[PDB]
Formats: C-alpha cells, structure tokens, sequence
C-alpha cells in the first residue's frame, strides 16, 4: 500500500497518456513476447512517468442554434394550444351534441392534420432561425 | 355521451394501432405501382406538356386513384404511429429522466450541458401533474423528496418538483369535496395537463421516425402538384425489407472512413492539379478548333474541376484525356505524372473504397459468429461453461431452458410489477427492494442452483 | 429433351455444357462464391435498379438538353424525352461505361447549370460504378471466407 | 490484419489479467472477481504509480518492502512482478 497523489491521477488521466497507453498495449500484445513483457512495460512506465511529471512542471504557473430550436418548439406549440386556451369551443360543442359518426370521425382525422400542419409550422421556423444564425 | 365518443375513440386508436404495418406495407406497394405506370409517360411539344401515353386509355384515372390513395394511407400511417408507436417512446424518455433525476440529480446536484436539447425540454416535465404518466414507478417523486429534501432543501425540491404541500396536508386533514360531472366542457378542459401535452408534443416533434414519415406525407403531398415526387417514396424500401439491410450495412458500417476515403483522393486530386498547373497546361488543350484553343488548365478552379471528373472518371487516368507528350522537353516527368496518378487515384484509391465494403461484410458476418457462439457456449445470466452443464445429459439445454431463461426473469419482472406490494412474498419483497434500488446481486453470477448444491443433489 | 432437340438443330448441344458444374465437384466451390449469396447479390441488382431510376428521374425532369446521341445536326436522337427510353439509356449505356452517365452524354461546359449537372455525374460515378460493384465484389469475397 | 489485431488485443485484454496472465473465469468464480482483480489487485497503473512514488521518494525512508523492490529494479531483475500466482489463489484455502 502506497500514496498516489492527484497531480500523478490527473496527469494520468490526460488523454494524451490515455492513447500512448493504448499504443503501448497494443504494441506489446500484437508484436512483443512474454519475455520482454515486463521490460517493455517498464520503459513505457518510465517513459510515461517522465512526461507527466513535465506536463504537471510545465501546468503548474450550437448554444445558439439550440436555444432557437426550443424557442420555435415553445412558440409553434402554443399557437397550436391556443385552440384550446381561446375555450370559444362552444359552438362547436352545439353541434357535438348533434355530431353524427361521420362527423366525430372526421374530427379525429382533423386533430392529426392539425398536428401535422403545427409541425410543418415547426420545421419552418428552425430552418428560418438557422438560416439567420448562420447569416 | 362522452362515454360513447371516448369508446369509439379508443376503437379507432387500436384499430389504427392494429393495422400500422400493414398500411406501411401498402404504402410501398401503391408507390410502386405508381412509379410503374410513371414509366410510360411522354413528353409533347417552347413550352414542354408531360402526357400519360395510353393505348387502354385508363391508366390516367388509375394514376389519379391511386395517388389519392397514397396520400390518404400517408397520413394513416402518421395516426399508426402516433398511437402506437409514441408511447415507447414517451415512456423510455420518462423512465431515462425520472432515473436521472433521482439516481444523478441531473437537475438538483448537476445540471444540463446547455448543449443537449432533450436535458434542456426535460425540465417541463418535471413541474407537471402527469409525471409518470407512461412509466410505472408513480413514487420517483417522493424518492427524490428522501433522497435530497434533507440537503437541498425540503422547500426548495418541493417546488422543482411540483409537488404542492397544501394538497398533502389538505388531503391529510378534514376536507370539502364537491364531484365534478365528466358531462361538463369546463370540467374536461380543466382535466388537461397543458404543460405535459406540450412537453410530449416537444418530444414527438424531436423525435426521428415521426420527422420520417412527415416526410413521407410531404412527398405524398407534393405528388399531387408534380406526379414525379411519388419517386421519393421508393427510397423506403430500406425499411420496409430487413433483408436490404445487411445489404446496405457493407456501406453504412463504414461510411465515416468512406468519405474520409473521399477526402483524401479529392486532397490528392488537388496536389496533381497544382503539379499540373504549374508546369504542364499546354498538353490541356481541349478543342479540335485549332483558332479557338478551349484551355482547361488555364484556371485553378477550372484545372481542379477536369481532374476530379475527366481524370477521376477516366479509366486510364488524366493521360487519356490530355494531349500526347512524345516528343517533349517534359516528356519523362509527364509520364511519370500520369503513371502515379493511374496508381494512386485509379487504383489504390477505388481498392481502398472496396476493401472498407468488404472488411465491412467479414466484420458483421464475424460478429453474428460470435454472438452464435457465446451464446450456445456460455449461460447468458451466470455465465458457466457449457461443459459443467453437460456433465449431465442434456444438462447446459435443460439450464438455459428452465432454470436461467432471460424469458423466465421478464415474465417474473412483469409479474412482480403488475402485483401488489402488500401481498409479496419475502423472495418477492427482497427482489422488488433491490430492483427499486437498481442492486443486481439477486441475479446469479457464476453460481447455480447445481453448483451450490453439488454433493447434496449427487 | 435437349439432346433430342439437338437432332433438328446442332446447336441445342451447347446447352449440355451447362452440366460441368454437377459433373465437376472442384466447379462447386467456386460456383458457391456466387450461390451463397446470391439473394443479396440479386437485391443489390434491385438497389442499382432503384438508385438508376432516381437518377433518370432527376436527368428527365432538368437535364434533357444534354441528352442528344446524334452527329446530325438536322436529326436530333433525343435519347431523354420519354421516360422509358431515358431509364433504358442511364441502366444500360450508363451503367457499362466506365466513367458513368456523363462518358456518354454531352459536356456540360459554360452552362447555367454546370455545377448541378457535374454534381449529378459525379455522384452517379461515386454511388453506381464504385459503391454498388464493390457491394457485389464484396459479396463474393466474404462468401469465400 | 488490422481489424483482426485489433480484435485479438480486445479478446486478450478482456480474458486474461496483463500482469499475473491467470484467465478471467479463475476470478470469476466470485462474481466480478476478474473485473475487480484487474481494477484493484493488479492494476497496471497502480504499478505505475507505485514506481513513480518508489523514484520520489528518498532511499533512507524507504520500508523493507520498498527497498527490495527498489534494489530488484535498479539491477532490473523482474521477479517481483507476480506470473501466475495472485493473493487469492496463494491463500485459496485461508480465504475460504
Ligand atoms: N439465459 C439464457 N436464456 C436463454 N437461452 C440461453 C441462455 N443462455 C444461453 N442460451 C442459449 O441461447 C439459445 C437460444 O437462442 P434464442 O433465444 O436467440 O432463440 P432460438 O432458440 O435460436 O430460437 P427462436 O428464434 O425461436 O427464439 C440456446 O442455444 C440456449 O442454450
Ligand atoms: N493488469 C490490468 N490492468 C488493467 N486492466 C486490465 C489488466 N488486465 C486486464 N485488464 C482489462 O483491460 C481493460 C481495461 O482497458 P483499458 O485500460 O485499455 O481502458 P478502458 O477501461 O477500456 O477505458 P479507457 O479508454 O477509459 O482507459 C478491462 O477490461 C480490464 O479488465
Ligand atoms: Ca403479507
Ligand atoms: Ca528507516
Ligand atoms: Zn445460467
Ligand atoms: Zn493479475
């Protein structure tokens, strides 16, 4: 059991020494033998001891286009629920009282278009918004 | 009343749920039957006029009934979708919030990157009445409330999390209550969530599949103004035939190195349009006409454009389209020239492009071996060989068949969810604490019921 | 029947040199690079077929200037005013060829759509000539591993 | 070749430990026994780090453990280093 200091981790943990170790594990399973096993990992221990310690030496001293995206989400989905905030529903429910199956089932159809037409809306806009964030 | 509407509502919704496939099935087969009788189509005499040549003379109202029909089966496979397929999806993206929430406190400890547009629309549905609305685990609030109601303040995740003290305490105490009727317009546009509607709208919205076939409802569309966009519809064969799917893999599994592959070659292309430009333009010459000389090389952009078509394309390379060089000062260096572009560009470089489609074909077919052979070498929940197993007759079958089936645990996990709290067994109640608590050790690994019990069962 | 048949005309003969692969087993092996996967080569041909008819939809609808195949100027052989006939000129002259559609059709030079149109060739050379046969080189090959 | 390289350095990394060479089944037969020997036992950059702390630290204050280790490595014999054995398999018996 032994210290290990958070310098020496975080050194480490750069992904610098992450990709050597990566080199140096492969080097030794594809093209090293058991013999040397031990001694090449040794050197690249050393090795890598060495440049940590000079890196800590040398230490030691789409936001846009993603808040444009949820404003034309925000803004094309309350033009869409505007429909049911006005609550001027009542004239249609009138007639609701006096909907036939065809009628009620056209109604279902008509929603899904809605829908469809709030996000053709939806689609413009973010092109719109991209096309001037980019300009 | 509203009873019959809501029944004949819910009819629709799993009828359309029901037939989903089978609609997006017909879609391509109307699309084909379209673009089929597209192929006999003729153009008359200056403005140009598109008629439908035809002999029989009906296949005009064809096309025209069965563009309608397209679009109509469109906009049906839009409703499939969204009845049946929007609810996984509603209640994977809950589950994946609710456990951040109480399993990271991505927004209570932490907080979103500013970057991820799901984390950043997430924060609407927290506030909502509806949480959990497709997820099972109803309490994800109150277990937020133990776990951090301590430290970040009792008050302060209280309004995060939407949950009203008065309701609780009101509730708790004695209180008034007047029925509301179902009957009533205020009472049923009361009843709705706005803010979790518009947090599954977002989610919809977002969401890939749904974009795809709003596409495909804006090319059926189109193809009533211009009948030549119902050829869009043909690019969907790759999701209606799972077989063209190991076909395209052989490009897709690589397509990042392909078109760096294409990088690369574009960037070599250009070094030997500069080489070129610098010292060989009179062998660029293009034009028969010996008063007018068409000088391909005189420009960078205009040198740069003939070697990626003229010499990309060409099977011998540049020297089979630019001008002979016997007889010159730079006879040798041209040579040189066009023989390295033959080998670098015309061969290496396609070889490199066919080399990614092939290692890609051994790749999968290497990986469906192997997932074949753990599988039927080593128990997918222990893990145990096969060979301590087949020690007995039939032994590693009869264990991955009866005692560890993956089917056996999803029908137990589904089991245990859909009964009771009170009426769990003491196994039950340990396994349901642990799920809740996200702990596998219940599941075995490396030990089994034979392992544990060797000498006693034999 | 093909052996009686060879009486009336000699040439029905050639047809019993169809049986060296059932006569020769060292013939399988190599005839198996092919029949292993053959649904996925014949779906492969389906795709080329698919992708070339975009193509000429795209070609038959903007580039059709470009399209004549005749020297006589007083007689132009417009090979993309019909659909049909368009779709059987890119499966058949611009498949086979080398470089792609654009070997066969006329050059683009100082026009208003020049850069479209190279575009077009381009991405025909890239998708049909290189990707599609590679597919199918491929296809072979991984049935030999 | 390098697709297959690739692949059987994955396989080796992931079946046996890079240090001791025991294969991962021996250690699992405690569950994550492989996992947690090769993230705790015999971690290779925890011998790393053990020979940076071995280099910085002084020779006088080394302990007995230290200074074996520390003159094994300057007449660069490897013997410390554990092939084939590990703690739980020398105290297979003391242990359970
Ligand atoms: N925990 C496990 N549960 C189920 N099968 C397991 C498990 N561990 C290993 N296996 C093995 O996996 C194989 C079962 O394969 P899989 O469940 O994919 O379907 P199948 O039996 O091939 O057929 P089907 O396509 O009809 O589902 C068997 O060979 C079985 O021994
Ligand atoms: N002596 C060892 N030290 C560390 N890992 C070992 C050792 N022997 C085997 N392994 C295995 O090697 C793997 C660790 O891989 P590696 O160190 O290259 O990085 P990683 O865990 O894949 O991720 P990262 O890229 O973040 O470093 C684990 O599966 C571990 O079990
Ligand atoms: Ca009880
Ligand atoms: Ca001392
Ligand atoms: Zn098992
Ligand atoms: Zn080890």
């Amino acid at each position: 059991y032994f210290e290990i200091s958070e310098s020496s981790r975080t050194q480490w943990e750069k992904p610098q020494v992450k990709e050597s170790k990566r080199q140096f594990i492969f080097d030794v399973v594809n093209e090293g033998g058991e013999k040397e096993k031990m001694e090449l990992f040794v050197n690249f221990c050393e090795d890598t001891i060495f440049e940590m310690q000079l890196a800590a030496q040398i230490s030691e001293s789409s936001i846009l286009t993603v808040r444009s995206a949820l404003f034309a989400l925000r803004y094309n989905i309350l033009t869409l629920m505007r429909m049911l905030s006005l609550k001027s529903l009542k004239k249609q429910m009138k007639k609701v009282k006096k909907m036939t199956v065809k009628d009620m089932v056209t109604a279902f159809f008509s929603s899904y278009w809605s829908i469809f037409m709030t996000l053709l809306h939806f689609v413009a806009s973010v092109f719109r918004g991209f096309f001037r964030i980019i300009c | 009343f509203w009873k019959k509407i809501i029944a004949y509502q819910q009819k629709l919704l799993n009828y359309f749920a029901r037939n989903f496939y089978n609609m997006r099935m017909l879609a391509l087969f109307v699309a084909f039957a379209i673009n089929f009788i597209l192929l006999f189509y003729k153009v008359s005499t200056i403005a140009v006029h598109y008629v439908l040549e035809e002999s029989s003379g009906y296949m005009e109202p064809t096309l025209r009934i069965l563009a309608i029909l397209h679009t109509v089966i469109s906009f049906f496979c839009i409703i499939g979708y969204y009845c049946l397929k929007v609810p996984l999806v509603i209640f994977k993206r809950e589950k994946e919030v609710a456990r951040k929430l109480e399993f990271d406190g991505l927004y209570i400890t932490e907080q979103p990157s500013e970057d991820d547009i799901k984390g950043q629309w997430d924060r609407l549905v927290i506030n909502t009445q509806s949480f959990p609305n497709n997820y099972w685990d109803k309490f994800v609030k109150r277990k937020v409330m133990d776990k951090y109601g301590e430290f970040y303040g009792r008050d302060r995740i209280s309004e995060l999390l939407g949950m009203d003290k008065a309701a609780l305490d009101f509730s708790d105490a004695r209180e008034k209550k007047k029925p509301k009727k179902d009957s009533s317009l205020s009472a049923v546009l009361n009843s709705i969530d706005v803010k979790y509607q518009m947090w599954k709208l977002g989610v919809v919205f977002t969401d890939n599949s749904f974009l795809y076939l709003a596409w495909y409802m804006t090319m059926s569309v189109l193809g009533h103004y211009n009948n030549f966009f119902f050829a869009a519809h043909l690019l969907d064969i790759a999701m209606g035939f799972k077989t063209l799917r190991t076909i395209l893999s052989s490009v897709t599994h690589n397509g990042k190195q392909l078109v760096l592959t294409v990088g690369l070659l574009a960037v070599v292309v250009y070094l030997y349009t500069v080489v070129a430009f610098n010292f060989f333009r009179k062998f660029y010459n293009k034009s028969e006409d010996g008063d007018t000389p068409d000088m391909k090389c005189d420009d960078m952009l205009t040198c740069y454009m003939f070697h990626m078509y003229v010499g990309v394309r060409a099977g011998g390379g540049i020297g089979d389209e630019i001008e002979d060089p016997a007889g010159d000062e730079y006879e040798i260096y041209r040579i040189i020239f066009d023989i390295t572009f033959f080998f670098f560009v015309i061969v290496i470089l396609l070889a490199i492009i066919q080399g990614l489609i092939i290692d890609a074909f051994g790749e999968l077919r290497d990986q469906q071996e192997q997932v074949k052979e753990d599988m039927e070498t080593k128990c997918f929940i222990c893990g145990i060989g096969n060979d301590y197993f087949d020690t007995v007759p039939h032994g590693f079958e009869t264990h991955t068949l009866q005692e560890h089936n993956l089917a056996n645990y999803l029908f137990f996990l589904m089991y245990l969810i859909n009964k009771d709290e009170t009426e769990h067994t003491g196994q039950e109640s340990y396994v349901w604490k642990m799920y809740q608590e996200r702990c596998w050790e219940f599941f075995p690994a490396g030990d089994c019921f034979r392992k544990q019990y060797e000498d006693q069962l034999n």
